[PDB]
Parts: structure tokens; C-alpha cells; sequence
RNA sequence: CGCUACUACCGAUUGGAUGGUUUAGUGAGGCCCUCGGAUCGGCCCCGCCGGGAGCGCUGA
RNA sequence: UGGUGACUCUAGAUAACCUCGGGCCGAUCGCACGCCGGCGGCGACGACCCAUUCGAACGUCUGCCCUAUCAACUUUCGAUGGUAGUCGCCGUGCCUACCAUGGUGACCACGGGUGACGGGGAAUCAGGGUUCGAUUCCGGAGAGGGAGCCUGAGAAACGGCUACCACAUCCAAGGAAGGCAGCAGGCGCGCAAAUU
RNA sequence: AAACUGCGAAUGGCUCAUUAAAUCAGUUAUGGUUCCUUUGGUCGCUCGUACUUGGAUAACUGUGGUAAUUCU
């Protein structure tokens, strides 16, 4: 599953493509305008909050 | 997808009839407006034209008219106690054109007590509230205690009208159609009419 | 079927309009306006049928979206605008008037009028009515809402409007003896004294006419338009007054003319 | 007699019939007042519309309708609906190919006022056209003229 | 009476195809009503000085 | 006040009401010129109400082919009428409740049939008639068959949507998309009808 | 140019399947209704930021998904 990331202070847009399933463990059973913490992307999205 | 076409019915002859058309628009009718007592809830129905009918699917407030003494008083609705066309629609509590209603008669109790002295019922128990005797008695100049004494002459409500003052609820009259309008405005019962339906509702029981 | 329709074949127009069968399918549908579909003169149909200054619908457009044509004092850029009975049709551009009359073979007539008589209009008064707050209004054959008119008029009257201002100048009332032209059925265009009105409760009353040669004809009353007060007319008539000649009188006056003319 | 014979007070809508009484103008009754209206065309409102107490929204006298549209005839043939009667209009129909008539007849439902006492089988029924007053009632009835067999 | 052909009926078997009515249910979809309330808003509590958080209330 | 043949019309007065899904009382736009903290001439567009311009929808009267090997029909599930209401844009069994037992019929009801859309009209015709009228004008109906809707002033719209029924297109089989009785053009049908 | 908004798309064209007082024709009625548009009128007739208010969203930029659509 790929994601489409963005940055609105920026306005900046990326798309990953994510294969492994434990990174997206996290979004699973989750709605949409829900905020999860997406550390479990990579270390450099550590803190952050989508 | 209900309709109001004349030619889905038989004739006078008896024979029946082969439509030519399907429904049209224009024939069309809606699921009836099942008023009840309550917060006032009304639904807007665009119709034939752009104009709007106000399909009124809850009401407890109307503007009835006391017509013997030409006194129109925005009202609480209380009860649904009569309907002519089914009983049904008392059992449900149906605010329908003509439906018989108990409705309150605090406001026509005030206008009542404005024209000070309205026929003596029981005054002299024991009870009189303060803040409220100044309406009856006050301090008027002689040219307005006059006129008051002169009001005194039309002090005359009939005695089932009086009954009713009594009990705080006055039998009452829908004139209005509150599926269509949006109001259920009427007016209070008295007279013949009220001897009426008091024996209508009593003969009910 | 659904809605409002929006073409008129063109053997389906008004017969008056005088058109032919063979010049397209469709004939201008006026829009919708102070007189009926059926009688009234679309723009079109008197700028190039009748005056001849154009020989295309495109160029009836050309002159109207210059704003050359006036109505009643008010200029019309709507080349199918419903001109009809008394109307005022002012070119200043050319310099010309004309009172869209009958003629007394129910069509509308090239009638020229001079500056002076473009000022002003008879209306037929259809309704009057109080309203709002006691204010007297009064309706007219062309769709005009007057307040205030004169208590003395009536329906069926006719009043004098002044363009500039479409206020009421005089009136003629409906009333035996007065002229009056014929705006419908068969004898419409046809001009002459009132004689006779005689009443049907519930149902259309029947004016008789004697024309100024002496022949008499019935219409409806809701088909007499008061144009005069005794046998006067307040405006100027055809080239005919009115006066309709029989098939054998027309032939005769025909043939006599060209004897005389070449 | 009792115009209440219904689940509904019966009242004339335009008369306000409970206004307010007086003891000296007490005689036994409170009086009413009746409402009634002449209908056009030259047709005489009966005595019995006027000083009657019954209640009919469909009596061209003291209802809700109006007379507009097509005068008619006819003779009463039945009587057995409420105040609806079934008269019989018969005329000639023209056959053009052999030039000559055939009788014709049909069937119209009229309303008849109560104010209309004593009208038999067999009367001539002056009816006046309304708008649709049942499913198939679209005239009034205006004036009655008696057979000449009454007695 | 023989006796090639031709057209028409009644039919045991309801042998097969095409239609249209109806009992009994069942019933898509829209519309209406009574609920529901994902979610989005402002009004509620603060800093920074320009001078992102709650079925608390409220609206869609 | 005014009007009609006729209002329970119009207008007027009074006491109130005035819909969260709330009714108007302009926060709109172009051209041209001016004299102390101010005015203004032409337009465009928009909103409410009235006037029916254009209609639409419902009623009235009279007129429709063949058939009795269709003579009685309708009335339980409205059939005829009355009262009250619901719904509707309104009148109305339109629908509901109660009540009455009505309503049509040899003057042909009811039923059935129609290679039956109706009319203006066409062919023929001494006079009378007979037959035709799918077809360019008017009115109706329908958009494969039914049904239900949105929007809108106006549609139960189909070169709009939503289903089912029949038929049928693309598919990577997960889904998506259909409606020529518009103009051409195919197929089919036929004795029978033209250019993508 | 686009896109938002407004209007139209309910006219026209085709066809004659249904339909037997039904459609239709003439005749009347709506005093029993609806009416975009045109035209004329009403449009300080309310008696208690205005020298102009608020939040969005298209178009545009940018990131995309589906084999596939005037999908988004």
C-alpha cells in the first residue's frame, strides 16, 4: 500500500511506497481525520503526528 | 407514488376505466401530516409552483380566539378530547382541522381578571396569592374605577365557560389546518356548540 | 406536453399577419408581452413584411440592437416584441410614427401619424379595483396598471395615456352613441357609432354598431374599443374610416381607379 | 327539527352564533341569525332558505357554491340519495342520413337543498352548474315546477 | 359402396411453444416519518504579544 | 371604498399569530460630467406582491366504429350520496372514518373486438351516401416494458437519475457502462419505402 | 481559454403502441387553481462595519489510485 504524505505548512506532497506490514500495523482498523503518531514509518518519522 | 387522479376510479355507470396516461406530477398526493402534542417541530414541502407548505408534525402552542369576547390569546394545547371523522385520531392524539381540544386558559384567565370581576365564582375562598390582588382591586382614579364599574354591566360568562375556567382547561376548536399551515389556531367553545360537544365527548365515555 | 411552448409553425400564426407558406416552417413567436399571441404585430413582422427596411430576421436584429424602434415612447431591442392594438411605433432615425390600427379587413394597417398624435395612446380600461390601503387601480388592454384614475371611469371606457408619463389625460365613457372600432371576430376593424347594448346576466353582452354609411353589424362587448366621443375619433383612421365595402363595392372601386390611374 | 344529526356541530361558517348575551334581551331563545345570498340570473331566493334552520355548505342560497355556467332542465326520476336527486334530460339526436331523430336521454345527480320541501317524481327541475360538488353532482338545483298530475 | 386429394369440427393424452388475468405470500428502489450522529464548525481555558485537547452549550 | 347576474369578492376596523425545514422591505454591476465636511443623470442585474402575457390542470353541454354466440352491471378491496377531515395547486370518494343504500341499463348499460390515436381533412360522389384519415397543422400518448423520483416555474423528463423485468457492451472477473418511435446508416421483417 | 455562477435543456424532432364519453371537436367555467419569462404597477408605508460584513470552494499549482467511464 502506498501513501500519499503531505505537509500543508510547505504544502509539500510525497508518495511512498510502503511494502512491509508492520509499519502500517498502526493505521489499520482506523477512520479517516483520525490522528496517529507515524514513528513506525522509519526513525526519521519519529514525532511525528498525521 | 400516491395520486389523486379521478381515473383510476370506476364509473358512474360502474364499468371500469382503461388509463390512457400513467401518474403525472401534478397528481400526485403526500403522506398525511399525523400532528401530534409536542415541541413544536414543522417540516417545509416544496409544491406545485416553488411555493411551500408548512408540514407541522408537532405543535403545543396555538393562537385561539375567545370569540364572545373578541380575545386572541397564543395558547398551550393540553389535550386531544373529540374528533369527528375517526376516533382513532383521539386515541393518537391527532391535531387535525376541527378536532376538539383541551387547551389552557391561563392567558384568558388574565384578560379575564383585566376587565375585573367577571361572574362570581368562588372569590371568597381560602386563597389569593399576593401580587395578583392589585389586578383585581388596584388604586384607580374615579373616572377608571368608573369605567370599570361600567365594565361591570358585560360581566357575564356562561356557566359551563365558568366550569371550565375552573378546571384551567378550556374546550376548544381547531380551525386551522396544521398539516398545511403549520398553525393550529381555532377558537374557545361556548355556546350551543359547546353544549354539543360536551355531550358528544360525555355520550363517548 | 411539459412546460410553457416555444415555436409557432407558420401556417399556425395569425392569419393578419399575412404570411406565406413557403418562406420556412416557423413563423416569430412573439414573446410574451401586453397583447395576446394572436393579436398583436411582432417587431418583426412590421420591419420587414410590412416596412420593408429589412429582407432578413438578421437584419430586423441589426435595426432593433441599434435602438432605433420605439414603443409606446420605450425603445425594444426584442424583435418578436408583441406590438398590437393602439401601440406607438416612433423610428426618430427616419423620422416616422406609426398607431398600430385595424383595417377594416381585421389587419394591421401601415398607418402613419404625425409627431404630434405619437404623444399619446387610447386604452381600453379592462379592470378596476381597490387595493391596497383604498388606492383605486385600473388595468388596461395593453397590461398598464394605473393608480388614482378618475372615479367616473369604468370598465369598458377608454382613457387618453400620455407615453411620456402613462398618465390618464381624458376619458370617453362606454355609452350609446359614441364611435368605437371593433377589435375582434368578424367584423373586427370596422369603425362606427354605438347604438345598442343589450345585456345577457351571466353571459356575453352584444354592442350593435352603425357605420357611417349606414350599415349596422353586432359584436361582443368585450370586441368594441370606444375611439371616439359622439362620432369624432380622438385619433386619426386608415385610408378607410372604417367604413367596410362589399366584395362588389371594393371590385367596383378597384376597377374605377385603375381606369383613372392607368 | 334537530339539525344535529352528525359527529360535527353543523353551523352556517359566516354566522357568529355565540356572541355575547343579555338577560333583558332574553325571550326563551337566543335567536339566530340566518345566513343567506341571492344567486343570479333573476332566481328568487325561497322562504324556506330564508327562515329555515337546516345547515347545507352545498344550497346555492345558504352554502358555499356558485351558480356559473350552463342552465339546465330536467324531471325528477328519483329521490332516494341525501339531498342528491336524479333527474332525466331527454332530447332528439339527428341522424343525417336518413333525416331524422332519435330519442336520447341521460341521467344527471343534482343537488337539492333542503329549502326545496315537496318536490315529487315526475317535477321539472330548474339546475344550475357548479363546480364538482361529489364524484359525479355538478349541478344545483334553482327551481322546482310541479307536474301537472299533483294533487 | 369403392376412392387419390381439400377444408373444417369433438377429442382420450394437457405432447409441446407464445401470451395476458388472479389467490397466497415474498418483495427491489425511491419518497415520508421516528431515530441515529461518522465528520466539520464556531461559542467555552490558557500562552506567544499583531493589540493542537472535552456529548460543557450550540449549528450544520 | 369599489365591483359582479351572483361572493364567504375587493377594500376597511379590531384581538392575536407569524414556521430553526424563518417572508419582502437591493452589502450587486458598467457609462459620464461638477461649484463650499453633501448631492445627482442614464442604464444592467436581482427580490416581494398585484395585474392570467404565455400556458397548464380540472370541470359543463353535445357528438365516437363493430358486437346480445355480452342483459343486467357496480357495491368485500368506493360502487352512488351525506358529514368531518387528510392530501392536493385547487373543486372532487382523490383518500380516510362514520352514515345512508344508493348509482347505470333495450334510449343497449356492463362485457368483448378493433390491421382503432382523435380532429382539421382525403378518395369517390346527380341527389343521398360509401370508404379512408400512421402521415408535415391542432390536441393526446410514449420513448424496450413496468414502477419510483431529483431538479425546476413547468417533467412522474428518459439524447435526467433510481430499481426490477427483457435484451445487450467492456472487463485484468474486482467492477463499469446501456436505451435511434431524433438525423443518416446497419440488421431483421417483409410485397412494401432514399445519403453514415 | 478554463472554472464558479445564471439561464435553457419540459421547446423542437420522431412514432402511433396504448386509449371506446377515454383521446378529441365545438361550447362554456375556474366566483374551484398554478403560472418561469415579457409588460405595467408596488418596491424610506418596520418606529427598536453601513464609506460595505463572514466562512468556504472552484478554476490554478502539486501528490495520486483504478484494466476500465464525461470516476475522482
Amino acid at each position: 500500500m502506498k501513501l500519499n504524505i503531505s505537509f500543508p505548512a510547505t504544502g509539500c506532497q510525497k508518495l511512498i511506497e510502503v511494502d512491509d506490514e508492520r509499519k502500517l500495523r498502526t493505521f489499520y482498523e482506523k477512520r479517516m481525520a483520525t490522528e496517529v503518531a507515524a514513528d513506525a514509518l522509519g526513525e526519521e518519522w519519529k514525532g511525528y503526528v498525521v | 407514488g400516491i395520486s389523486r387522479d379521478n381515473w383510476h376510479k370506476r364509473r358512474k355507470t360502474g364499468g371500469k376505466r382503461k388509463p390512457y396516461h400513467k401518474k403525472r406530477k401534478y397528481e400526485l398526493g403526500r403522506p398525511a401530516a399525523n400532528t401530534k402534542i409536542g415541541p413544536r417541530r414543522i417540516h417545509t414541502v416544496r409544491v406545485r409552483g416553488g411555493n411551500k407548505k408548512y408540514r407541522a408534525l408537532r405543535l403545543d402552542v396555538g393562537n385561539f380566539s375567545w370569540g364572545s369576547e373578541c380575545c386572541t390569546r397564543k395558547t398551550r394545547i393540553i389535550d386531544v378530547v373529540y374528533n369527528a371523522s375517526n376516533n382513532e385520531l383521539v386515541r393518537t392524539k391527532t391535531l387535525v382541522k376541527n378536532c376538539i381540544v383541551l387547551i389552557d386558559s391561563t392567558p384568558y384567565r388574565q384578560w379575564y381578571e383585566s376587565h375585573y370581576a367577571l361572574p362570581l365564582g368562588r372569590k371568597k375562598g381560602a386563597k389569593l396569592t399576593p401580587e395578583e390582588e392589585e389586578i383585581l382591586n388596584k388604586k384607580r382614579s374615579k373616572k377608571i374605577q368608573k369605567k370599570y364599574d361600567e365594565r361591570k354591566k358585560n360581566a357575564k360568562i356562561s356557566s359551563l365557560l365558568e366550569e371550565q375556567f375552573q378546571q384551567g382547561k378550556l374546550l376548544a376548536c381547531i380551525a386551522s389546518r396544521p398539516g398545511q399551515c403549520g398553525r393550529a389556531d381555532g377558537y374557545v367553545l361556548e355556546g350551543k356548540e359547546l353544549e354539543f360537544y360536551l355531550r358528544k365527548i360525555k355520550a363517548r365515555k | 406536453a411539459r412546460g410553457p411552448k416555444k415555436h409557432l409553425k407558420r401556417v399556425a400564426a395569425p392569419k393578419h399577419w399575412m404570411l406565406d407558406k413557403l418562406t420556412g416552417v416557423f413563423a416569430p413567436r412573439p414573446s410574451t408581452g401586453p397583447h395576446k399571441l394572436r393579436e398583436c404585430l411582432p417587431l418583426i413582422i412590421f420591419l420587414r413584411n410590412r416596412l420593408k427596411y429589412a429582407l432578413t430576421g438578421d437584419e430586423v436584429k441589426k435595426i432593433c440592437m441599434q435602438r432605433f424602434i420605439k414603443i409606446d415612447g420605450k425603445v425594444r431591442t426584442d424583435i418578436t416584441y408583441p406590438a398590437g392594438f393602439m401601440d406607438v411605433i416612433s423610428i426618430d432615425k427616419t423620422g416616422e410614427n406609426f398607431r398600430l390600427i385595424y383595417d377594416t379587413k381585421g389587419r394591421f394597417a401601415v398607418h402613419r401619424i404625425t409627431p404630434e398624435e405619437a404623444k399619446y395612446k387610447l386604452c381600453k380600461v379592462r379592470k378596476i379595483f381597490v387595493g391596497t390601503k383604498g388606492i383605486p387601480h385600473l388595468v388596461t388592454h395593453d397590461a398598464r396598471t394605473i393608480r388614482y384614475p378618475d372615479p367616473l371611469i369604468k370598465v369598458n371606457d377608454t382613457i387618453q395615456i400620455d407615453l411620456e408619463t402613462g398618465k390618464i389625460t381624458d376619458f370617453i365613457k362606454f355609452d350609446t352613441g359614441n364611435l368605437c372600432m371593433v377589435t375582434g371576430g368578424a367584423n373586427l376593424g370596422r369603425i362606427g357609432v354605438i347604438t345598442n347594448r343589450e345585456r345577457h346576466p351571466g353571459s356575453f353582452d352584444v354592442v350593435h354598431v352603425k357605420d357611417a354609411n349606414g350599415n349596422s353589424f353586432a359584436t361582443r362587448l368585450s370586441n368594441i374599443f370606444v375611439i371616439g366621443k359622439g362620432n369624432k375619433p380622438w385619433i386619426s383612421l386608415p385610408r378607410g374610416k372604417g367604413i367596410r365595402l362589399t366584395i362588389a363595392e371594393e371590385r367596383d372601386k378597384r376597377l374605377a381607379a385603375k381606369q383613372s390611374s392607368g | 327539527a334537530d339539525i344535529q344529526t352528525e359527529r360535527a356541530y353543523q353551523k352556517q361558517p359566516t354566522i357568529f352564533q355565540n356572541k355575547k348575551r343579555v338577560l333583558l334581551g332574553e325571550t326563551g331563545k337566543e335567536k339566530l341569525p340566518r345566513y343567506y345570498k341571492n344567486i343570479g340570473l333573476g332566481f328568487k331566493t325561497p322562504k324556506e332558505a330564508i327562515e329555515g334552520t337546516y345547515i347545507d355548505k352545498k344550497c346555492p342560497f345558504t352554502g358555499n357554491v356558485s351558480i356559473r355556467g350552463r342552465i339546465l332542465s330536467g324531471v325528477v326520476t328519483k329521490m332516494k340519495m341525501q339531498r342528491t336527486i336524479v333527474i332525466r334530460r331527454d332530447y332528439l339526436h339527428y341522424i343525417r342520413k336518413y333525416n331524422r331523430f332519435e330519442k336520447r336521454h341521460k341521467n344527471m345527480s343534482v343537488h337539492l337543498s333542503p329549502c326545496f320541501r315537496d318536490v315529487q317524481i315526475g317535477d321539472i327541475v330548474t339546475v344550475g352548474e357548479c363546480r364538482p360538488l361529489s364524484k359525479t353532482v355538478r349541478f344545483n338545483v334553482l327551481k322546482v315546477t310541479k307536474a301537472a298530475g299533483t294533487k
